């Protein structure tokens, strides 16, 4: 597994500290590690970034303990609050021989639910279709990425839209005809799902790389419930 | 900012007449690295002249080695002609057996 | 007995249309690699040129250099356009490392513009030379914010190159320690001062480079011996000459003695005529 979060669930009292473990596998000598936070609203929020050549990253209550030898990067939240209850995801950006293009996918671990102890919802029927709309102000209109999160699994990128070639690039293993996009780089862009089955149920994110700082920004997730 | 090339002609083996040998032409201390080098027998161009990949020293000045097969005689003269941007007219250096 | 690895790059831009980029790799005095603008890969000049690296390892390096040459040419051309720099442009790169007995190593990355030093890669970052055009700092702050370039250069210099050189020294040990016997002959040229003659002692075809050449009368060394520069033979051996200024008629009795590691402990002694 490329990114391994062994802890499925963790419960910790308020005002105390929790540490979430993440193990990664990469043969590259240069890479990024990201930590994300999924609220109950299914909003995906960026927390902290750990460079491969950098020292241990510290932002606010979030701190990263980076052991490059063991390929172990662990998030630690200092003083837990009630709003800190969420599912936390460890993620790894890999490069290519061309460096870090904005076409770069982000690889997720299956996540860890943290319980601190004291958006649009769409429903469709099997065989129909649906349109997921993307609301993103910033940063990069260059490539718009679409991610799918299903419970029990790690978030996967389905595809991305190349505005330079004006075409859709599907990830390996995905049959064409299932997904397509319609629109411009402007917020009018939407993803169409065709021939819905029950396994298409989940949360759908639109994502882009930020211009100023290098991180993957996820839009508000769309919850798609599909009934037979 | 243009450096004038220095030419040195010498033989690989002891220069005894009638015996086959190799004539080296060593050009150094020039810049930019664009240079024309011809080896001449009796004033005429030698068709086959092998050359090394152009390199440079620690001072960044370029150098290159040109060499060819030749058989020295009493009458025959051998020279190395170099055309470079740092010089108005191409400089020719003649092989001297006693040098 | 030092074998540093020098990787050289010659990049010429004549005009917006015409550009060449070529490269060399020296291990000690021997050229182990050749890189041509016409070629899609780096050519190995020796059986041991790849060292102990696998094919996968060498392909990884091959990929990097191929991408590097493309980007470098693109970056320089656009950077020149932004600054209104006047063509032609001549860029040179000298990089590599050296392995030391204690498993330690030192490396270097140097860039020159129009024959003059501009910037170099020290540690984790690029730094300018004290006398450099002010615009060099623009290129450096860009190069420093490039994570891929910064980390790959480190990976090459610190991570790869020392392991690579170690492999070359082990695999090419037989040829690197080779001994090539010199061959000497004598000549005379008319001196600048009338009534004198200059004797020339030629020494050619020897390797490794260290050599001892002195004009001698009997067991007494002539102090007037003048050593010249080392001139390369194309067969990977060295050529050297030594001169002595003597009065005409004093030639007889003089000899040229040559000491070299290939001579089996016995000096070459060449008498006049
Ligand atoms: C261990 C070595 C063993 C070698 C054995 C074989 C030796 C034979 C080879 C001989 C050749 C000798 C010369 C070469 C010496 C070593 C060169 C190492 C090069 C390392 C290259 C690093 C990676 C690389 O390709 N860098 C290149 C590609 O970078 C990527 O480019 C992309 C666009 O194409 C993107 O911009 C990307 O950024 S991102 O935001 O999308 O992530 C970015 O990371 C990049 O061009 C690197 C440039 C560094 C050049 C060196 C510094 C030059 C400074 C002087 C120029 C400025 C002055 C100009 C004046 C007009
Ligand atoms: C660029 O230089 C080449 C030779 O270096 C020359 O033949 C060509 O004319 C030049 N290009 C232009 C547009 O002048
Ligand atoms: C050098 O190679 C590049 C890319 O292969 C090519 O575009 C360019 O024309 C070549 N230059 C010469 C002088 O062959
Ligand atoms: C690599 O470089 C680092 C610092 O840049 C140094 O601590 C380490 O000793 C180097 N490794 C080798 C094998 O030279």
């Amino acid at each position: 597994q490329k990114v391994t979060q062994a802890q499925s669930s963790v419960s910790m009292p308020v005002r105390k500290a929790v540490t979430l473990n993440c193990l990664y596998e990469t043969s590259w000598w240069s890479y990024y590690i990201f930590w994300y936070k999924q609220l109950p609203s299914k909003e995906m929020i960026f927390l902290i970034r750990q460079g491969s050549d950098e020292q241990n990253a510290k932002s606010g209550r979030y701190s990263v303990n980076f052991k490059k030898a063991a390929k172990s990067v662990a998030l630690t939240i200092s003083a837990l609050q009630l709003e800190d209850s969420a599912k936390y995801f460890c993620a790894l950006g890999e490069p290519s021989y061309w460096g870090f293009p904005r076409t770069t996918r982000v690889i997720f671990g299956k996540g860890t639910r943290v319980t601190v102890e004291p958006t649009k919802s769409v429903i469709r029927q099997t065989g129909s279709s649906a349109e997921i709309t993307c609301d993103l102000a910033e940063g990069s209109t260059g490539y718009i990425h679409w991610y799918l999160h299903q419970e029990g699994k790690a978030p996967q990128r389905l595809l991305y839209y190349d505005s330079y070639t004006s075409s859709v690039v599907l990830e390996s293993g995905i049959s064409p005809g299932k997904y397509d996009t319609y629109g411009s780089t402007r917020k009018n862009l939407r993803m169409i799902l065709r021939n819905l089955i029950e396994n298409d149920s989940g949360v759908y994110y639109c994502a882009t790389w930020d211009e100023k700082y290098y991180k993957k920004l996820f839009g508000s997730g769309t919850k798609l419930i599909i009934t037979d | 900012i243009q450096k004038t090339p220095q030419i040195q002609v010498y033989s690989r083996h002891p220069p005894e007449n009638g015996k086959p040998n190799i004539l080296n032409c060593y050009v150094t201390q020039f810049h930019p690295p664009h240079i024309e080098i011809q080896m001449l027998k009796n004033g005429k161009k030698i068709p086959k002249v092998e050359m090394s990949d152009m390199s440079f020293s620690k001072d960044w000045s370029f150098y290159i080695l040109a060499h060819t097969e030749f058989t020295p005689t009493e009458t025959d003269t051998y020279a190395c002609r170099v055309k470079h941007a740092s010089m108005a007219e191409p400089k020719t250096v003649y092989w001297d057996r006693d040098m | 007995r030092l074998f540093p690895l020098r990787c050289l790059q010659i990049s010429s831009f004549a005009n917006s249309s015409w550009t060449r980029t070529d490269g060399l790799a020296w291990l000690g005095e021997l050229q182990t690699h050749s890189w041509s603008n016409d070629s899609d890969t780096v050519r190995s000049l020796k059986p041991w040129s790849q060292g102990t690296f696998s094919d996968q390892q060498w392909e990884t390096l091959q990929h990097i250099f191929r991408v590097y040459r493309s980007s470098f040419t693109r970056d320089v051309k656009e950077f020149a356009k932004m600054l209104r720099l006047s063509y032609p442009l001549e860029l040179q790169v000298s990089a590599g490392c050296e392995v030391h007995p204690g498993n330690a190593s030192n490396n270097f990355f140097h860039v020159a513009f129009q024959g003059k030093d501009i910037l170099s890669f020290q540690g984790t970052s690029w730094e300018p030379t004290q006398e450099a055009p002010l615009w060099v700092n623009l290129a450096i702050q860009v190069l420093n914010q490039d994570k891929w370039t910064r980390e790959t250069v480190q990976w090459l210099l610190n991570g790869t190159c020392p392991q690579f050189v170690s492999g070359l020294l082990e695999s090419g040990k037989s040829e690197l320690k080779k001994q090539e016997k010199p061959v000497a002959w004598l000549s005379s040229v008319p001196s600048s001062a009338h009534g004198h003659r200059q004797l020339v002692c030629h020494v050619s075809g020897f390797y490794p480079k260290p050599v001892w050449v002195m004009w001698m009368r009997g067991d007494q060394e002539q102090q007037g011996t003048h050593r010249g520069d080392f001139l390369p033979n194309a067969d990977e051996t060295w050529y050297l000459q030594a001169t002595l200024d003597v009065e005409a008629g004093e030639e007889a009795g003089l000899a040229c003695r040559v000491k070299h590691s290939s001579l089996g402990g016995q000096d070459i002694i060449l008498y006049w005529s």
